[PDB]
């Protein structure tokens, strides 16, 4: 039973990786996200006011923009349980018509736990436009899309359950899914802004890389070098930047390996207060001075203007 | 096989519209269904089968359901795709079961939606195919063995006549063949009246213009028109369907939804604006001066919708003028086609772009069609040539369907033998295209003020109307200096209020 | 088969050597300044 | 419905054996032969 196995991966997300307050390219579309999370937190409030609650929101964007992190942050703000349903369990390609029963049991268990969210990634892979597949893959997909449409067309039954599907492009999705009342909201995320790039880069430097080394890097030009990039890559920039900074000098592999092995064996036993002792604080700096791994400003400026 | 036995199907002949010829032909079937006695006394052989062939969304299933409702007979509905299985022989058993259940309650109607699913032609271009052939054999045996005195009429709805086997088209199985044409202007009007009674409607909505300006649209497409109008009014929190929301649904389903802030550089929009405005200005000038038999500009836009970075909207004329396309009409439409390149050549001087290449290709092909296919000039030609490139007739861009279509030769092509007349045909086409290009550039260059003002106004407003273009043309007479436009406090300002 | 002749086999050798000494389960240190610098230099030397 | 169960048990036994032999090196030649069940196993692994 793939449905119960999928629902056995239930999670209560409280701490998102990138929260909505930190997430970028949402300020032009924040009111819709607020409406959706208000519906998710209190479905009774949307049911009593009589307006059509958003039954479906779709996120469109590029691979790696934090779209799964955006959904996680939406769930964390809404404080409702989520289930990660992969594309594989939907397309049980053994009997013609098992996908309809799969999603029927999915929605049935969702209704018994509502308000919940069905999170499906790579939605255009299985539920694209009709007619692109010629050999034998038309009837099962037709039954799947018809069952999905009639499940999303619940006649005034707002249980509080919502479906977030994830695709790459908005043209590959079928026109029948594009109508409101089945899939209400569309969220387009392409690229952040320069100030938001700077803010995410500085937060990444403040949570990953050395706090002593954050002022030595002019983050404006690093943001101008990471215009085509994404928030999770904006988070992973600083450690790669420090590695490329360390690339400039001349150093050997085996000395580093020996020091790494010694520290890995010896840091398992050393006490925390002995590490916070001033002796251990001044021991590391003399280790760096003797080994010669001082990271300077001009090194990192040459690194950032060396990149593309 | 849950064949729904409904005593009242819920729809009658008042629910169908635009299918007047077919329902008038099927009135004979209804008369046979309600009382067959006067049919039997004189000795008619009723049609064994009636095949409804037509485009999707035209309500052929609705037509059969209305026939059963008015006739007061049980309606047996089960689609052709329900006859396909993996096991062999089950489909023929279902055919036999449905047929005998029809013979239980005589008179009765058998309806098979998408009959071409089971009746695919053995094209000469798994065991499922054998199942299809066995189901076809069982169906033809049951149809041929049907005595006509018991009054069981079998209906077959199909979307494509070419893939259906000619054995069923033989008399004795499908005696009647009815085409379900897309509804006309009055038909779409009546469908709009029917579908507008279900949703709240305001008095400001004039459905006659929408019926006239949406040619060839099926009944299901009008249904989605009114449904998306309702959903747009819900989005705008409107208490009723306004004309603005209805037009919003029109532009949502015809050209597509508007994007948000997706614009190219200031040079990437000036060229498209210049091309579309030049095409519109040539069309309006040909309407104004020589009284051409061409279309009229509705609105011109450079806002990206769907996958068109800019668009100019042209009305569609009546089809009675779309049969005898004379030489002058084709020449003026061809001038309208090169209006874009005329605009690039007069505005930018000698640095044209790639935004007007498609119009150039269309002009080049219709010159060949004038020369070779139709043989409109009077040196006689021995052969016509098929189009190397084929672009389908489509939306707001230039009509290119004046003779049904542009890129469709009517099987008027032969392989050539002499290769010395091919170059004379090419030279004739080049002479025609070059002369016509000089005439269209000469006529458009005489009015640089109106063209430039229309470009500036459309660039400022991101959308202009045909009446605004007409106002610019009237307020800017020919041979006025460009400094008159250049001395204005705002060249992209429209003092006319619609 | 000198050093500079093949760089890829050296990288695979270093990867399997790090696998041998259980040097992968200890993914990071998050210490004050020194071990972090050593680890960054080591991660630089691993690939390039 | 018998092939899916046998294949799932087989692949989960392979993965459990690979875990039981830790530390170990798994080599998978000719990925291009890949079917949905093995894809699901690999993505969840």
């Amino acid at each position: 039973d793939p449905i119960k196995t999928a629902f056995d991966r239930m999670k209560r997300v409280k701490n998102p990786p990138i929260p909505l307050k930190n997430f970028a390219s949402i300020e032009s579309m924040r009111e819709e996200i607020n409406e959706v999370v208000a519906f998710l937190q209190n479905p009774k409030a949307f049911q009593e006011m009589g307006a059509r609650a958003p039954r479906g929101v779709l996120i469109v964007g590029e691979r790696g923009t934090g779209k799964t992190s955006l959904a996680l942050a939406i769930a964390a703000e809404a404080r409702v349980p989520v289930v990660n349903v992969e594309a594989q369990e939907l397309e049980a390609g053994l009997w013609v018509g098992q996908s309809a029963a799969n999603v029927r049991e999915l929605f049935q268990t969702a209704r018994d736990l509502a308000p919940v969210i069905i999170f499906v990634e790579d939605f255009d892979l299985f539920a694209g436009v009709r007619g692109k597949f010629v050999h034998t893959k038309q009837q099962d997909h037709e039954s799947f899309i018809n069952q999905l449409l009639v499940e999303l067309d619940g006649f005034e039954k707002q249980d509080g359950v919502v479906l977030m599907a994830t695709t790459r492009n908005h043209k590959q999705i079928d026109e029948a899914l594009r109508r409101p009342g089945r899939m209400d909201r569309v969220f387009h995320l392409q690229s952040p802004t320069e100030m938001e790039r700077e803010r995410i880069l500085h937060n990444a430097a403040e949570e990953t890389m050395d706090r002593e080394l954050v002022d030595l890097v002019d983050w404006r030009k690093v943001s101008e070098k990471t215009t085509l990039l994404r928030p999770i890559e904006l988070k992973l920039v600083p450690m790669a930047l420090e590695s490329s900074a360390f690339r400039s000098k001349f150093l050997d592999t085996d000395e580093l390996l020996s020091y790494v092995s010694w520290f890995a064996t010896f840091s398992h036993i050393v006490p925390p207060w002995l590490r916070k002792t001033k002796v251990a604080k001044t021991m590391g700096k003399m280790l760096v001075n003797h080994l010669g791994l001082n990271l300077t400003k001009d090194d990192l400026e040459n690194v950032v203007d060396l990149m593309e | 096989a849950e064949a729904r036995v409904d005593g009242s199907t819920g729809v009658k002949f008042a629910d169908v519209a635009g299918i007047d010829e077919a329902v008038d032909e099927l009135q004979e079937l209804v008369k046979y269904l309600k009382n067959p006695d006067l049919f039997d006394k004189m000795g008619i052989k009723p049609p064994h089968g009636v095949l409804l062939e037509g485009p999707p969304g035209c309500g052929k299933t609705l037509v059969a359901k209305a026939i059963a409702g008015e006739a007061g007979v049980p309606f047996y509905q089960m689609a052709g795709s329900e006859f396909v299985e993996v096991l062999v022989g089950v489909g023929s058993a279902r055919i036999r079961d449905l047929f005998k259940r029809a013979k239980v309650n005589k008179p009765s109607v058998i309806f098979i939606d998408e009959i071409d699913a089971l009746a695919t032609r053995r094209q000469g271009i798994n065991a499922a195919t054998q199942e299809r052939e066995t189901t076809l054999n069982q169906l033809l045996i049951e149809l041929d063995g049907f005595d006509t005195g018991k009054g069981v009429i079998f209906l077959g709805a199909t979307n494509r006549r070419d893939l259906l086997d000619p054995a069923l088209l033989r008399p004795g199985r499908f005696d009647r063949k009815i085409r379900v044409r897309p509804p006309n202007a009055k038909g779409r009007l009546d469908i709009l009246k029917i579908h507008a009674s279900k949703v709240k409607m305001s008095d400001s909505v004039d459905l006659s213009s929408y019926a006239s300006n949406l040619p060839g649209w099926s009944g299901a497409k009008l249904a989605q028109l009114v449904q998306e109008a309702a959903l747009v009014a819900v989005r705008k929190t409107h208490n009723s369907i306004l004309q603005s929301d209805m037009d919003d649904a029109v532009d949502r389903l015809t050209v597509g939804p508007t994007r948000i802030g997706l614009e190219l550089g200031h040079q990437g929009q000036c060229r498209r604006a210049t091309t579309e405005v030049g095409v519109a200005i040539t069309s309006h000038l040909l309407l104004r001066y020589e009284n051409a038999k061409i279309e009229r500009c509705d609105r011109v836009s450079i806002i990206p919708r769907g996958q068109t970075l800019s668009q100019v909207v042209f009305h569609r004329l009546d089809d009675e003028s779309y049969m005898f396309g004379r030489l002058p009409q084709l020449l003026h439409r061809l001038q309208v086609l090169l209006g874009g390149r005329a605009a690039e050549e007069v505005i930018y001087g000698s640095d044209t772009s790639k935004a007007s290449v498609d119009y150039l290709s269309d002009a080049s092909w219709l010159a060949r069609k004038i020369l070779t296919i139709w043989n409109l000039e009077n040196p006689m030609v021995i052969h016509g040539e098929p189009p190397p490139w084929r672009k389908r007739p489509q939306f707001v861009g230039p009509r290119l369907d004046f003779e049904g279509s542009l890129y469709d030769d009517y099987d008027l092509v032969e392989p050539p033998v002499n290769f010395n007349m091919d170059d004379e045909v090419a030279h004739r086409s080049e002479e025609l295209i070059s002369q016509m290009y000089n005439k269209t550039v000469s006529l458009l260059r005489q009015n640089q003020t109106a063209l430039l003002k229309t470009v500036k106004v459309l660039l400022n407003q991101k959308e202009i109307s045909g009446e605004a273009i007409d106002f610019i043309l009237d307020h800017y007479p020919p041979q006025t200096p460009l400094n008159s436009l250049l001395q204005e406090q705002n060249p992209g300002s429209l003092p006319f209020v619609p | 088969y000198q050093m500079i002749e093949q760089p890829g086999t050296i990288y695979l050798r270093y990867l399997v050597d790090i696998h041998k000494k259980y040097l992968m389960n200890y993914e990071f240190n998050t210490s004050c300044l020194a071990e972090r610098r050593i680890f960054l230099a080591h991660y630089q030397t691993i690939t390039y | 419905d018998m092939m899916l169960e046998i294949d799932r048990f087989y692949i989960t036994l392979q993965f459990e054996l690979a875990k039981a032999m830790s530390p170990c090196i798994i080599w998978i030649p000719n990925i291009h032969d890949l079917s949905y069940l093995a894809l699901g196993l690999l993505v969840n692994s």
